[PDB]
């Protein structure tokens, strides 16, 4: 619920971090 | 009776109509006993069910094909050339999905 | 229930005729009331019925009666210039 | 154009030639023939 | 100055009644929120089984 | 034991008279549970005659009702309890369990009545839409149980002739769902309206038709031409105008007067269904 | 309770409820907001996909 | 409000303000159609079997039962069936308005036609 | 009107269609023109003349003496025309309905209630504030240039 | 012009009509709108 | 709180068990209205001089095994009861 | 037991006479179903021959028939019961 | 009395106006012994709540109407008001007094 | 965890298609 | 699935939101 | 004009041949994926477990 809303930031910022580092 | 037929068969004590439009016959003259009557069957039938567009500049209206109202969208974006035509007839494309220089 | 031959042909009461009859000492055909509201209405519907069975005759210029002349005389092609209402109904029956 | 009229249908009209012919077929033991009378709901119905 | 999300069980009434070009009254609920039109911004139509 | 029993409350209770014969219980359509035996026998290509969907060869032993409410929890820190908020009731479950069926001896197949029972999955196609399936009423002597509806269903074979089961065990399950509305969506509707317990704009609780507009104006024009005189002279000089309408709202049946121009002019009163009501003086 | 009827018409052929549509979306929109429609369909070997 | 049975008196069919009567009359009008005796509405009416041995005279009474309760919903009923010497099942329907807190009684009833 | 698709191949075969209203056809392509002279109701109706389109307006609107269209699409600039004016579009088929923004326009009212077929409610409120949100909802605030030189 | 329709689109929703015009005619005094009712027989007849 | 394995049996007196089934089943309507919450009646279960609580009915179940005209004469309940916060009895004003 | 069963059913389902013959069970291809065994033994290469695919040693002593049908519940708040609505019928197993 | 009749049927000793408003009655004058009383119900004078649409130049508005009774009972401690409403009659505190 | 990553990512774009979509 | 695409969605909401008043 | 999202087991010839350079030909699926030469934007073989 609260922990899981949590992991979802933690997962899209670490997409966003993977779409960041994947484009020139 | 017509309505005793059409409450059975059909369920609808209204639907009698479609036992008399099956048969041409006026429900007013007397059947002969023993004679053979046609009763459509309600699994094979075509829905009587009014078509609406609940959101019309006149806020609800009927139609009744739905081809000649104002959902019709097959002048929308027209390029009157001839290409844009016979694609209307076989498919009716009425979008075109490019547009492009390249 | 009923068929409609019977209550507009036989009984010639589309309305009263049917009325539930089966539980007898209460039913509506065990009061004269409803033989008696239902009257007027049974009245209207089988003069309806009887003008529209005539009606094709209507459409007749030979048979038919006078009040039809007029109305017909447009499908048959005769409007004002050619068509005249102090024309007498033999001659507009033969025209 | 000019069609010749079948029946009558004025709403009005019907309510009273109803309450005057349920007079006549009962032989006068309806005598409520008032056109806005306690028959009213009925014969407008 | 306000904003409603309203999630609900489609019915007939609900389905042709309910546009963009109608009026909202709400009852049955607080008292800020009965009584006053709430304008429809936008209707969706789910059908993911039965 | 009877002598533990509270005869308070059995006292209470209704006494039923033994049938004269042993009954078994079956399964009915919907709206054709308060039916008779309308043919001596069943013709399927009509509906509502009251036969029952499918026959029990063999009582159950017993019949299980499980009924949830259910209610939502909400734990605030340092409370001595939760706070319960009532949700919804639920749904009752109907399970009976190890139904015999035994044609062995009789050397008759029992696939028509499983195929009888599986048929309760397909969709019922009505004018040419598919539908849900049957909704069913468990039907036993004088008692019924519910609008319901087949849920699950599993059969356990254990004897066959040719291959054609005759000894299995049948499990099934019903679930009790919300009765349907007998009354027509229109007519609730107008019901709803005639109770004056709806919404009200001004409207009237029938919109006129085409013939009571026709009627309508027939009574205002009379009520005008007899009361011509007694008009204002700013009613009676747009009546004298040949090119002067009367119109009626379809929804409110307000009356207004229409000059030459084309444009409103004045309001003549009301006119529901049946009478017209001018307006006061 | 809810008895549906879906039927979509694309191109030149049409998909009815219980046939292939296995979801259906809607959009009414005003100003800001467009109509817009998402429906799925369930495509043996991908030939309407085709 | 008119009630069921049509009775003209004193030349207009009887109009009754009590509901009570009303209702009563309801339940008449319910146990005077059958069904399929009315045509707009063919479900309509008390399903009636005559020629038969009574075995299962029960499930009349109960389908009766629920009828009353279904459509009259302004009153609270109880059917019972009895058997009666040659042929006779007798019906009796206990009924109980549920506006009214005593029973009442109809001064029309009385009244010698 | 169809504009995508969308299909898995190997395992779940199941195809995505999408459709759009026919406003999706007004901003298709970037325009650059000017309109002098011209009210709200003439300038919609050439618009959606150019589309083969019907048009729904009963108030003719003011009349636009002078502006120009500059890498728009033909939605953009009625959607910047219609709010200047108080205007708003709305499409229902093949027609586009233009109203007057009024806080009583909507003709017909529908009520419902929470007891019965309501399985959500959020409501929600905010106090107004020009740090968010975007340029033209501060300019539909009290922000806007009050001061011009003729 | 176009031809007339001589049929009613749906009779039931000409009965729920006549039973509302009963309410309207006895000024929401009549509310029966069930078979069970008195004018209900009547006007589905 | 649960009781398991209620007893109902009325076979020799020949008494349907319907009107007490469908007593305890008309226990999931709404029936109180709180405010603007309309919630099933808040129970007590009392015992001669024992309560229990303000609790409502969770849970129930029957087992039916003896039947007459259908109407069932024996049967196994169970029910679970929960214990809920007390009602407010002064009102908010006071 | 029999003096308990309905004879009203039982005497309306189809009589089957008995082969004669311990008849096995076996497994065949579909489309295959309507098919004698065409060749006296079977050839792998040639399609539609009318063979078992998998021929039982020992008949089963009991078979079981699953069938779940999928109805959806849906939980509205302050009624007394969820409104369920048919989703599909589904596979027998 | 009339505060009998109110307890078991209304739940609340002060619905009672409601009852006399129902019959007509006095409460001061005496009920014969025997007379017929109309006692509503609790669940069923929500019903007698009539809503419909007022119009306004801010905007279209639901009102409730009914006889003044049932809308004092059903407002008892200002539960369905809202609190803005509350606050607005008292926002003008100091009240302009004359002196003589 | 991986597998959700991508499940949510993929939920994400879906999400904002059906907002490019939505919007005029 | 859909369910908690949508509880992804509507966290991811309440986080850019949270985000909104989170800075100054 | 198109788009595909291929996911699959990295094995040495779809990581050695499966370069941004050459032309993928995937076969034996919809008819308009079968002969046509689809551009590879962009590879990634990502290690897990095994």
């Amino acid at each position: 619920p609260q922990a899981i809303a949590k992991q979802i930031a933690d997962i899209i910022n670490s997409q966003w971090q993977g779409t960041l580092t994947d484009y020139a | 009776s017509l309505n005793k037929l059409a409450t059975e068969y059909l369920g609808d004590s209204f639907a009698w109509q479609i036992i008399a439009d099956a048969n041409g016959i006026d429900p007013t003259k007397e059947i002969d006993i023993g004679a053979g009557l046609k009763v459509p069957d309600q699994k094979a039938l075509e829905n009587s069910i009014k078509k609406f567009i609940v959101n019309s500049p006149t806020g609800k209206q009927l139609i009744s094909d739905a081809k000649q109202s104002i959902l019709n969208l097959i002048g929308v974006g027209d390029s009157n050339t001839e290409f844009s035509k016979t694609l209307k007839d076989c498919i009716g494309k009425v979008v075109n999905f490019s547009f492009d220089n390249t | 229930s009923k068929d409609a031959f019977t209550a507009w042909n036989v009984d010639r009461r589309p309305i009263y005729s049917r009325m539930p009859k089966e539980q007898v000492g209460t039913s509506y055909h065990d009061y004269i009331a409803t033989d008696w509201l239902t009257a007027y209405w049974d009245k209207i519907f089988i003069e309806c019925y009887d003008k529209l069975e005539d009606l094709p005759r209507q459409f007749d210029p030979l048979q038919c009666d006078e009040e039809y002349l007029d109305f017909l005389a447009p499908l048959c092609g005769w409007t004002a210039p050619y068509w005249s209402g102090d024309y007498p109904p033999e001659s507009k029956r033969v025209l | 154009l000019n069609a010749p009229q079948l029946v009558v249908d004025d709403y009005e009209q019907l309510i009273i030639d109803s309450l005057v012919h349920t007079n006549v077929v009962s032989n006068g033991e309806f005598t409520d023939l008032d056109a806005s009378g306690f028959m009213r709901p009925f014969a407008g119905t | 100055e306000f904003q409603l999300q309203l999630e609900l069980h489609t019915s007939q009434s609900d389905l042709e009644n309910l546009t963009p070009d109608t009026a909202l009254y709400i009852e049955n609920t607080l008292p800020f929120i009965v009584g006053k039109s709430w304008f429809i911004e936008s209707v969706r139509h789910s059908f993911s089984e039965g | 034991s009877k002598f533990l029993k509270n005869r308070a409350v059995v006292n209470g209770l209704p006494v039923i008279k033994n049938p004269g014969k042993y009954q078994h219980c079956y399964l009915i359509e919907y709206e054709d549970s308060t039916n008779v035996k309308q043919t001596p026998t069943e013709n399927k290509n009509k509906q509502q005659q009251g036969f029952p969907v499918y026959l029990f060869m063999m009582n159950p032993e017993n019949i299980t009702y499980n009924l949830p409410i259910n209610y939502q929890e909400i734990a605030i820190p340092f409370t001595a309890k939760n706070q319960l908020n009532y949700s919804n009731g639920g749904n009752i479950v109907m399970t009976m369990s190890n139904l015999i069926l035994d044609t062995m001896d009789e050397k008759r197949s029992l696939q028509p009545l499983i195929d009888r029972l599986i048929a309760l999955r397909e969709p019922t196609v009505k004018k040419g839409l598919k539908s849900h399936p049957k909704i069913l009423a468990f039907k036993w002597g004088s008692n019924t149980f519910a609008p319901c509806v087949l849920t699950n269903i599993s059969f356990d074979v254990t004897r066959w002739i040719d291959g054609y089961p005759t000894k299995a065990r049948v499990n099934m399950s019903l679930k009790e769902i919300q009765k349907p509305s007998s009354d027509s969506k229109a007519l609730e509707e107008a019901k709803k309206k005639v109770k004056v317990e709806t919404v009200q704009n001004g409207n009237l609780k029938k919109t006129l038709s085409e013939k009571q507009l026709i009627d309508g104006v027939k009574r205002v024009t009379e009520y005008l031409k007899k009361n011509i005189s007694f008009q204002p002279r700013t009613i009676q000089n747009i009546l004298s105008d040949p090119k002067s309408v009367i119109k009626i709202d379809k929804d409110t049946g307000q009356v207004s007067l229409f000059n030459g121009n084309g444009e409103f002019a004045a309001l003549v009163g009301t006119y529901n269904g049946d009478i017209f009501s001018p307006s006061r003086q | 309770m809810q008895d549906p009827i879906i039927k979509i018409l694309i191109g030149n052929d049409t998909f009815l409820l219980g046939q292939e549509i296995i979801d259906l979306d809607f959009q009414i929109g005003e100003g800001k907001k467009q109509n817009n429609i998402n429906f799925t369909i369930f495509d043996k070997d991908g030939f309407f996909a085709d | 409000m008119y009630v069921y049975p049509p009775r003209i008196i004193n030349g207009t069919l009887y109009k009754s303000t009590d509901l009570a009567e009303y209702t009563r009359g309801k339940i008449l009008q319910t146990l005077s159609i059958v069904r399929g005796e009315l045509v707009a509405d063919p479900f309509f009416g008390v399903p009636l079997r005559l020629f038969s041995n009574i075995n299962d005279y029960q499930s009349d009474v109960s389908k009766i039962q629920i009828i009353l309760e279904e459509e009259i919903t302004e009153a609270q009923f109880i059917v019972t069936g009895d058997l009666k010497n040659n042929g006779i099942v007798s019906l009796t329907v206990y009924w109980a308005y549920l506006g009214t807190e005593n029973i009442e009684n109809f001064e029309i009833d009385t009244s010698n036609i | 009107l169809h504009t995508g698709t969308k299909h898995n191949a190997i395992i779940s075969d199941t195809t995505t269609f999408t459709g759009q209203s026919v406003n999706w056809v007004l901003n298709r392509r970037v325009k650059n023109t000017r309109y002098t002279g011209v009210t709200l109701k003439g300038l919609a109706a050439t618009i959606t003349r150019q589309y083969g389109l019907d048009l729904d307006m009963s108030e003719e609107g003011e009349m636009i003496e002078n502006i120009s269209q500059v890498s728009q699409t033909d939605w953009q600039f009625l959607e910047k025309m219609t709010a200047i004016q108080g205007f708003g579009m709305r499409t229902v088929g093949k027609v586009l309905q233009i109203y007057k923004i009024t806080v009583n326009a909507k003709k017909l009212n529908y009520t419902i209630s929470v007891v019965d077929n309501v399985k959500s409610l959020i409501v929600t409120d905010q106090a107004q504030t020009d740090a968010t949100g975007s340029s033209q909802k501060i300019e539909h605030y009290g922000g806007r240039m009050t001061t011009v030189v003729d």
